[PDB]
């Protein structure tokens, strides 16, 4: 039964590793386009200066 | 980031050469109302003000 156990645990830990694998892609992105929204409100700020 | 600091730069220097030209503007005209405020007996008006002062 243990032999068996092993493979569902092992496929389950992969699940995980992919969820989370995609969850900080998503991260990555969104920090992308708020850094560019960061960089436009500065050259605004500028403007303002 | 480091874009951001570049923006920063450009604004930061255009800044400080406005406050360099409106220190610059008013200390010549503080200059040239000297050469009429800054008598003999206003001089010695501060001078006994700042004397006596404490």
């Amino acid at each position: 039964i243990a032999a068996q156990k092993q493979k569902v645990v092992e496929k389950e830990a992969e699940t995980e590793r992919k969820k989370a694998l995609i969850e900080a892609e998503k991260v990555a992105q969104v920090a992308e386009i708020t850094y560019g929204q960061k960089v436009m409100e500065k050259e605004t700020e500028k403007k303002i200066s | 980031e480091k874009r951001i600091s570049e923006i920063e730069d450009a604004a930061f220097l255009a800044r400080e050469k406005a406050k360099a030209d409106a220190e610059y503007y008013a200390a010549h005209k503080y200059a040239t109302s000297n050469k009429h405020k800054l008598t003999p007996e206003y001089l010695e008006l501060k001078k006994y003000q700042a004397i006596a002062s404490n």
